[PDB]
């Protein structure tokens, strides 16, 4: 009932709880250096290349490899930096983005050991808000790497981090909005749970857009991969860092991307119920299999950065920042007021009336946002007139 | 419909389920052209000697100055070549050599080609 | 004032200024408020160092400089060789087909190049395996016929290097029917892609007067909607008988460029199909055996060289043979004194060649006005007041070939 | 209670974060190089120690409204959170209190935005 | 580093195996094409072939995460300190690929413009011929540099390897001496 | 690290909605003025704070440990008097008893923040809003009006190369041996 | 005491011309010159760690790696760094051997007397 369900969640004896917070860590750990190396095969097939395939078997340790040199190779402090604040933002990044995924329901109950515990390290009243605290803090380690890097280029890739921020920050917070509202819930197991009938996605659909750009936005990951925009500014903030510093910025890259990957399965996909075709299938939801389902949604997240990053480019700042106050928080805004008035009438018997408003809404937003997009502004076109440089005749 | 301005999409996914047209070089090396300018080779007559007459024409076209040929008498008691002269010294600097083909084209004997061996 | 201005190097070592080209940007926060350009960091000596070798040996020089356009360079040098021979009137139709055939399709290699830099630079990374798989499309049939896969000494005052292998037609033909296809695969990815519109148009915006003022030519030119190509106002090379559209748009900014190249790939391919259509075989040299390149290379089992029947002729037969293979090769042929100033349309706009000869084997100057080094004067307009990420993509729509730049 | 995991997971993620980073400058060649120190710029030599008179002490940013307007928007923004999840349980009352309260931030990002406060970034 | 104070027993052998593997497997090249060759590199990068397969796809940006320098191209004398500006910016242990007859010894262009050879300016690790050299030659000359790297010394095997080259190096009779049948 | 601090009391304290609205917030907070200092004091300008005015420092000591040690004898033992747990208040849900009092008992504060907030975007608006008047010019703009940036001198000349000194702010030298003004981007203090 | 000079290059007679150039004793009124002869970069370094070099000559070109750029690095690598005089295999050299800021650059082939009174003014 009221989630985190008290039989359950702060109840593990030390021991299980530190087993459970080591097998999380590796879990992310292994995850990471999977999606290093599944993502560069992958955008390879989408390139037509085979990626990594020759260091270990199949190209298995690439990503291995890579870290093992990265831990290998000099450990570089310029001059010119803010030691302490250099040498800190790496373990700013690192620290929150590893405590977010505390609150991540990786399954149902089991029974370890004895113990009945979930498969969950834990579980929070306010958990989708404290994940994203969390990711929040992550975000002054590449700020601060950035300033503290005192370059031009990281001082850009930091500041373009802020920026970042004040684009995906408030719209994140308001696709959350519609998803309690039809939890009545801010832990994760009570929206997995209060997902039962039925996923999120398909009721929630404009907040479930609304925080996977927003998501793509605060993972800095393409076409929202604008901290680092190697094609404009180098390396953007991780320039400066090499070895093991630039290795934890990007360990901390991926494992935000595991994170709000994982809360967009969690509140949106069912979280660890089985999708529809195993869902008639006996025990799916139960047992070890859950995890199964879990990591598959979270790695379809994982397939849509990747095929993200392999067909498109990467905006300007300014355009994505544009984007976030002038089309997804205003969308999120009115789909949450639309999505409140939609539950009130349906709690006080309007029925029809709530069906003729939300789809009406929504057909109202696909054409004003279209309006900001070809019918009203972004398709117009000038002209512009000669100077005295004896300029030739337009034809 | 805004669906053309998501086409690159369709294309990356489609190539996704392609075969990857990578050579597998190599193991399994790419076929180069028949044509290609590959390392220099001095090449035999049939009975064994040495087609180069150590004309220095090869040399002479070459633009980059990468070859360098000494020429000698042949003799009775040692020949290497039919007629009076052969390239004694015969050196290719590689780290000169821009492949043009230039010296292919400049050889009067055809002891000097292009394999294909890269 | 000073205080809120930085001063930052794009540098030669950007992923997107090519390594060697040097970008100055005096930038309030981000806008860029001036835009310096650092040149020469590939400077190479070539103009000079052709001075001390022959004629159809500078060839090799030439399609070093810009390396995009290798065929281009290499027909702006042989067409001034030609000029100043006065044989321009007497080289086969056979050479002159191929050599526009090349030319266009290094035009279509050139514009791939330019869109898979651009759009790398642009965050656009499968731009760059996409173009890079239909650039390769084209640099087998180089390869094949000319035996490189860049800096080719195909194209040899007179005439050619050699003549097309028997499957080059074949070749040819297949990419006239997969280059449609594969750059559609391409455009998918560009063309229409909402982001990619937003990086490009309204971007880099320079006026025709700007273009003129400058000099500007080539694709940011034609982006002002003037249709100014040198192959149709000043023909060349028998452009004269290839039915072609210049392309021209009217946005005046990044994306008109963009879609300039993108079109104008398809008139080259157009221009290749009128190739093969009118390609009938011949001699692809002069036939003045005193200025003919005399070499007949010919494959055999023991790889390429010159054609055994050659080696018959000049060295048991021909006398008169031998003597002029040897100092056509060795001496090279020496040019009548005089000046030839010789204007081809390289991708990236007048490519000019100023030819100087003193009566001697070896050219007196060749100095090489590169489209490039040109273009890179619009820096400072289509850069600055915006954004350095707008720079980017305007410099990326200039598509700079330091090598033709620096020279 | 119930957030000591979450503690261990923090611990667990310092220790490897802080050893990282001590493994970074511990493991590996280390080679003192004026030039290696140097920062980057792509090349080039970097300014004086002295940048320059003034110089990039202060750096601009063109969206400095919308940063001002993050502040205030995302901190109203989180009284929806009570509201969405104690929905069902205030009543209409509560619906037609905060859709006010939207109506009222809606007239003030109107304001914002059709006065071209989005506009300079 | 640590790394290479271990004693010279089997720990330091192991060790040394383990570390070439891994920087002969993660060889991230620097961004920093200069000229024709830089065309090949990038054709190499292409489809056709995939340079991503040696665990080189990230041709990285910043010289910091860069741990291979191949330079591609001609060195003007005005890149000459540009060039070893970004190879002494690179974190060691870094190796230096000489692409092309450009970089390796200054190709055709041998005039005063050009350094005539990287080697003038920075520490080469493997020359490569080619004018540009085909990307084949190009992946041939990096597999050639994976095998440098894994034999590759460490610690008091990397003194004693400095030591047995520089006495090895010190007999060598220069190229201009090596007259064979040169009369 | 402050705000983060006092997040994790709140949490400590049984209140975790408002622990972690403080850390999510104020992470955007201080960012923003993280921002401003970059842009109105500087990156990393090291200010004096060196007394200016005649005493201050001591007086501004004096003053506020002497506020500080009378709050907390004002304070003193308080909690001895019975500190009644918050259990009962969580139960049933934090958040739904913040939510049960703001929008019940302090229905009316909840209303105000909006105008709170209305009043702060009209005071960014009318005070750091710059309309048409001072915008800057577009990169559009700026090539026109007699070809501007490009008639004149092209494209600026660039910072001298020498050995030894390639840095922007290294001036170029003319033909006669002088430094060329226009070499030099006009905010660098010369070489 | 006894000076040491570091002569760095890979091809012998060019080692063995400096040190014709330079006796064991240049300049009576200097003291003796002890030689170091190194033929690899990664040596040269290493002795020039070790430190205690009054001179170092380095071929500026050194095929593997050119004394030039062991110039530029011995300079931004060891505090107190010995000057530097490099041998410079072409004239148009002269402007990197600037901007390897040896304090003299000597050019192929190695002239005795102009080396030895550049080594004199440098160890003077
Ligand atoms: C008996 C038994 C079963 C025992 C099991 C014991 C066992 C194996 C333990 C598991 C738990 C572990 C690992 C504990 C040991 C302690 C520990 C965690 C040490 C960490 C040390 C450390 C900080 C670093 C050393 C390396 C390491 C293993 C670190 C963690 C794993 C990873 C993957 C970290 C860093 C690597 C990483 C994520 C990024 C590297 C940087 C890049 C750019 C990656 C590659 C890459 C990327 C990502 C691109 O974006 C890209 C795009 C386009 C083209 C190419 C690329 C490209 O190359
Ligand atoms: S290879 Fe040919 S051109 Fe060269 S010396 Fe021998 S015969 Fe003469
Ligand atoms: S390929 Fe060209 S550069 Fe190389 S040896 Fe032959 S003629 Fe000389
Ligand atoms: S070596 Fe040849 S292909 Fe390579 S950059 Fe130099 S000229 Fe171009």
């Amino acid at each position: 009932m009221t989630h985190p369900d008290p039989t359950l969640f702060g109840h593990d004896p030390w021991w299980l709880m530190l087993a459970k917070a080591v097998a999380i860590f590796v879990f992310l750990l292994l995850t990471v250096l999977s999606a290093i190396l599944i993502e560069r095969k992958l955008l390879g097939r989408m390139q037509m290349r085979f990626g990594p395939n020759r260091v270990g078997p199949a190209g298995l340790l690439q990503s291995l490899a890579d870290g093992i040199k990265l831990a290998l190779k000099e450990g570089l402090v310029p001059a010119g930096v803010d030691k302490p604040i250099y040498l800190l933002a790496p373990v700013i990044s690192v620290i929150p983005a590893f405590v977010a995924f505390s609150v991540i329901p990786l399954g149902g109950a089991v029974s370890v050991f004895g113990h009945r515990t979930p498969l969950q390290l834990t579980d929070l009243p306010v958990a989708v808000l404290f994940i994203l605290a969390a990711t929040s803090i992550g975000v002054y380690g590449i700020v601060l790497a950035g300033w503290a890097s005192g370059s031009t280029y990281p001082l850009l890739g930091g500041l373009r981090s802020s920026a970042q921020v004040v684009s995906y920050e408030i719209a994140m917070g308001l696709s959350f909005v519609a998803v309690f509202l039809y939890a009545g819930t801010m832990s994760t197991s009570g929206i997995v749970a209060a997902q039962d009938r039925t996923w999120f996605v398909f009721l929630l659909l404009p907040s479930f857009l609304v925080y996977v750009v927003s998501m793509v936005g605060e993972t800095n990951r393409a076409p929202f991969d604008l901290p680092e925009a190697e094609g404009e500014l180098v390396g953007g903030f991780h320039t400066e860092y090499s070895s093991l510093k630039f290795a934890m910025f990007m360990l901390a890259e991926y494992v935000n991307m595991t994170t709000v990957s994982a809360l967009a399965t969690t509140m949106f996909l069912g979280g660890w119920h089985a999708p529809f075709p195993f869902n008639l299938i006996d025990g799916a939801n139960s047992g070890w299999w859950p995890l199964l389902w879990f990591t598959a949604k979270v790695w379809t997240f994982m397939f849509l950065y990747f095929w993200l990053r392999a067909t498109l480019p990467r905006l300007r700042y300014d355009q994505f920042m544009a984007l976030g106050w002038k089309v997804l928080i205003p969308v999120s805004l009115l789909w949450i007021m639309v999505v409140a008035i939609t539950r009130s009438l349906r709690q006080h018997g309007e029925g029809t009336w709530a069906a003729w408003l939300l789809t009406a809404a929504v057909v109202v937003v696909v054409a004003l946002i279209w309006g900001l997009a070809t019918s009203l502004r972004r398709r117009t076109v000038q002209p512009p007139p000669p100077q005295s440089t004896g300029a030739y005749p337009v034809p | 419909k805004f669906l053309d301005a998501l086409a690159g999409f369709a294309v990356t996914l489609g190539s996704m389920f392609k075969k990857p047209i990578t050579e597998g070089y190599p193991e399994k090396p790419g076929p180069v052209a028949p044509r290609y300018h590959g390392r220099h080779q001095l090449n035999r007559y049939p009975d064994g000697l040495e087609k180069c007459i150590g004309c220095e024409l090869c040399a002479w076209a070459c633009p980059a100055d990468a070859i360098y040929v000494e020429g000698a008498d042949n003799t009775a008691d040692e020949r290497y070549s039919p007629g009076e002269r052969y390239g004694r010294v015969y050196q290719i600097n590689y780290l000169r050599c821009i492949g043009c083909g230039l010296c292919i084209e400049a050889c009067p004997t055809r002891a000097l080609t292009m394999t294909t061996e890269y | 004032q000073a205080g809120e201005r930085i001063v930052v190097n794009m540098g030669p070592q950007h992923p997107s200024t090519h390594g060697v080209l040097r970008l100055i940007l005096e930038i309030e926060g981000e806008i860029i408020t001036e835009a310096r350009c650092g040149i020469g960091y590939l400077h190479t000596g070539i103009e000079k160092n052709l001075e001390y070798r022959n004629w159809t040996q500078g060839v090799t020089f030439v399609t070093r400089m810009d390396y995009l356009s290798p065929f281009f360079n290499e027909t702006a040098y042989c067409l001034g060789v030609e000029k100043l021979l006065g044989i321009t009137d007497d080289i086969p139709e056979r050479a002159s087909v191929i050599r526009v055939m090349l030319m266009e399709l290094n035009r279509i290699s050139s514009h791939l190049v330019a869109l898979a830099t651009g759009g790398m630079e642009l965050g656009a990374m499968s731009a760059m395996f996409y173009g890079f798989r239909e650039r390769e499309e084209i640099l087998r049939v180089f390869e094949s016929i000319t035996g490189l896969r860049m800096n080719h000494a195909y194209i040899r005052p007179g005439g050619l290097a050699a003549d097309l292998p028997d499957d080059a037609i074949t070749q040819v033909r297949r990419l006239v029917e997969i280059l449609p296809k594969r750059l559609k695969d391409l455009e998918d990815l560009l063309n229409e892609n909402y982001i990619w519109k937003a990086r490009t148009v309204g971007v880099g915006y320079l006026d025709l007067t700007g273009c003129m003022a400058l000099g500007i030519t080539g694709p940011i030119l034609r982006s002002t909607g003037l249709p100014h190509d040198l192959r149709k106002a000043q023909p060349y090379c028998g452009y004269e008988n290839y039915e072609f559209d210049v392309i021209t748009d009217d946005r005046c900014d990044s994306y008109g460029r963009y879609i300039i190249r993108v079109k104008e790939m398809h008139e080259s391919v157009k221009i290749v199909e009128q190739c093969l259509a009118r390609l009938k075989p011949g001699p692809v040299m002069i036939s003045d055996k005193k200025l003919a390149w005399p070499a007949d290379l010919k494959l055999g089992p023991d790889g390429l060289g010159n054609s055994p029947e050659h080696i018959a002729k000049i060295m048991g037969r021909s006398m008169e043979g031998l003597i002029h293979h040897f100092k056509l090769v060795t001496e090279g042929i020496r040019v009548p004194p005089g000046q030839v100033y010789v204007a081809v349309e390289s991708p990236r706009g007048e490519l000019g060649v100023h030819m100087v000869s003193d009566g001697g084997t070896r050219p007196y100057r060749v100095h090489y006005r590169d489209p490039s080094f040109t273009n890179l004067q619009a820096v400072a307009a289509t850069c600055e007041g915006g954004m350095v990420a707008d720079a980017i993509a305007a410099v990326a729509s200039i598509d700079p070939v330091m090598g033709g730049v620096d020279r | 209670a119930l957030y000591t995991p979450i503690l261990i997971l923090g611990a667990i993620a310092a220790v490897f974060a802080v050893v990282s980073v001590g493994i970074a400058l511990v493991i590996g060649p280390r080679r003192f190089n004026r030039s290696k120190l140097e920062a980057y710029e792509c090349g080039i030599d970097p300014l004086p120690p002295v940048a320059a008179g003034l110089t990039g002490q202060r750096i601009p940013i063109r969206y400095y409204l919308i940063a001002m307007l993050f502040i205030v928007f995302d901190i109203e923004i989180v009284f929806l959170y009570p509201w969405a999840v104690a929905f069902d349980s205030l009543g209409l009352f509560a619906v037609i209190e905060m859709l006010l309260f939207m109506l009222t931030v809606f007239v003030a990002y109107a304001y914002v935005w059709r006065r071209g406060g989005l506009n300079w970034d | 580093g640590l790394e290479e104070r271990l004693p010279g027993g089997i720990l330091l052998s192991t060790v040394e195996t383990v570390a070439g593997y891994v920087r002969k497997g993660s060889l991230w090249p620097a961004t920093f094409g200069l000229a024709c060759c830089a065309i090949e590199m990038m054709s190499t990068a292409g489809p056709r072939f995939d340079i991503a397969r040696f665990g080189m796809e990230r041709f990285s940006a910043t010289p910091r995460q860069a741990d291979l320098m191949i330079v591609a191209g001609r060195v003007s004398q005005k890149m000459a300190p540009v060039l070893r500006q970004i190879y002494d910016q690179m974190v060691e242990p870094k190796w230096v690929l000489a692409m092309g007859v450009c970089a390796s010894s200054g190709g055709m262009f041998n005039n005063y413009a050009v350094v005539q050879g990287v080697d003038h300016v920075v520490p080469v690790d493997i020359y490569l011929p080619g004018c540009p050299p085909r990307p084949e030659m190009l992946l041939h000359a990096i597999l050639k540099l994976h095998d440098k790297i894994q034999q590759m010394p460490l610690g008091v095997n990397r003194e004693e390897a400095i030591r047995e080259a520089e006495q090895a190096a010190l007999a060598v009779p220069p190229t201009i001496e090596l007259k064979g049948l040169l009369r | 690290c402050t705000m983060i601090s006092l997040a994790v009391l709140y949490i400590a304290q049984d209140a975790p909605f408002l622990g972690v609205v403080q850390i999510v917030v104020y992470t955007g907070a201080v960012m923003m003025l993280f921002l401003f200092v970059l842009m109105l004091i500087g990156v990393d300008l090291t200010e004096s704070l060196v007394e200016t005015i005649k005493g201050h420092r001591i007086a501004a000591l004096i003053a506020g440990a002497g506020f500080g040690i009378l709050v907390i004898a004002g304070i003193g033992n308080v909690s001895v008097a019975g500190f009644s747990g918050l259990a009962a208040a969580n139960s049933g849900g934090n958040v739904e008893g913040l939510a049960a009092l703001i929008f019940t008992r302090y229905l009316w504060a909840f209303e105000l923040t909006s105008a709170l907030l209305i009043t702060a975007a009209l005071g960014a608006m009318v005070l750091a809003h710059r309309e048409r008047f001072e915008r800057r010019k577009t990169q559009r703009e700026l090539a026109i009006e007699r070809f501007q940036t490009g008639g004149h001198p092209t494209p600026l000349p660039n910072p001298g190369v020498y050995a030894r000194h390639n840095s922007v702010d290294v001036p170029a030298r003319l033909p006669d041996g002088s430094e060329s003004p226009l070499s030099v981007s006009t905010i660098l203090p010369h070489r | 005491a006894p000076l040491r000079i570091l002569v760095y290059s890979d091809n012998p007679r060019t080692r063995e011309q400096v040190r014709l150039a330079l006796g064991k004793r240049i300049h009576p009124e200097l003291p003796e010159i002890e030689y170091v002869d190194v033929a690899t970069a990664p040596m040269a370094i290493s002795q020039m760690d070790a430190g205690g070099f009054d001179l170092a000559i380095l071929d500026g070109e050194a095929t593997p790696a050119g004394g030039m750029g062991v110039a530029k690095q011995v300079k931004d690598e060891i505090d107190d760094c010995p000057p530097i005089l490099v041998l410079t295999g072409r004239a148009d050299d002269a402007w990197l051997a600037k901007w390897s800021r040896a304090e003299a650059a000597v050019p192929h082939p190695i002239d005795p007397i102009r080396l030895s009174d550049a080594v004199v003014s440098l160890l003077r």
